[PDB]
């Protein structure tokens, strides 16, 4: 995240971290004790995936972080069906043991898709992650967060020569300097409605970072609730 | 009707019968005493933060 700020402990008690083959690569969000939702093109097959919740400061600790490993890994079935778009940007991830629910761990809420749009039309929404705090720079240390502003579709689809699809929204700030960015990928776009937060969006792509008259780009995730409540259920 | 003000629903609203309205909640809460607000129904339920952050207040 670039021009955010430092999280304070417990504030995002969703958000976890993905480490692999790259420490810290991306993030995820709790949908339940079993399950994360990240980015699709965080997780593309192969390498081996730990997952951390309770996750604040990446070289410190306050002992509150639960490290699962990934048993499972489910990309939406029509990622990369077209290639190099970034089109259906979600996936799930299976943890081996179930997380204990507390204070640092707590699930995000996730409404149907009715909600969840009108939700992401409330127009701002926050964004975290231990990703880049500079476009080309280092990555954080601790986790750090971002008010950003929904951004009219036909603003967004003039901002870039990519196609903006009807599974994604831009939110950022005309003047720029203030954006998700590399690493990111995978955290949450959310919503707090009176209180309570609803993941409203997933980090997804972008052209550099906290450019002005550029946005950054997210996972829409109205459109995949259903989805995601199908696959996650406990038994 | 869920029309304006989400019919007063904390979270969740429906339209009913003779522009009546029934609210409700995600997983994890319940609709409380006054049919319009949500309230936690588990120790942990989803979006909320319950560090309460800091320490420094009357509690």
């Amino acid at each position: 995240v670039v021009g955010g700020e430092d999280a304070k402990p417990g504030q995002f008690p969703w958000q976890v971290v993905l480490n692999g083959k790259v420490d810290a690569f991306c993030g995820g969000s709790i949908v339940n004790e079993k399950w994360i939702v990240t980015a699709a093109h965080c997780v593309e097959t192969g390498v081996k995936i730990t997952v951390v919740a309770g996750e604040h400061n990446i070289e410190e600790t306050e002992h509150t972080e639960q490290k699962r490993n990934v048993i499972r890994i489910i990309p939406h079935h029509n990622f990369n069906a077209a290639i190099n778009t970034y089109n259906h940007d979600i996936a799930l991830l299976e943890l081996d043991e179930p997380l204990v629910l507390n204070s640092y761990v707590t699930p995000i809420c996730i409404a149907d898709k009715e909600y969840t749009n009108i939700f992401l039309k409330f127009g701002s929404g926050y964004v975290s992650g231990w990703g880049r705090v500079f476009h080309k720079g280092r990555s954080a240390l601790v986790l750090q967060y971002l008010r950003v502003p929904l951004v009219d579709r036909a603003t967004c689809l003039r901002s870039t020569k990519f196609t903006i699809t009807n599974n994604m929204f831009c939110a950022g700030f005309h003047e720029g300097g203030r954006d998700s960015c590399q690493g990111d990928s995978g955290g949450p776009h959310v919503t707090e409605v009176e209180g309570t937060s609803f993941l409203t969006g997933i980090i997804s792509w972008g052209e550099e970072c906290a450019m002005k008259g550029k946005y950054g780009i997210y996972t829409k995730v109205s459109r995949y609730v259903n989805w995601i409540k199908e696959k996650t259920k406990l038994t | 009707t869920c029309n304006i003000k989400n019919g007063r629903c904390e979270q969740f609203c429906k339209n009913s019968a003779d522009n009546k309205v029934v609210c409700s909640c995600t997983e994890g809460y319940r609709l409380a005493e006054n049919q319009k607000s949500c309230e936690p129904a588990v120790p942990f339920p989803c979006g909320r933060v319950s560090v309460s952050q800091t320490s420094k207040l009357t509690r």
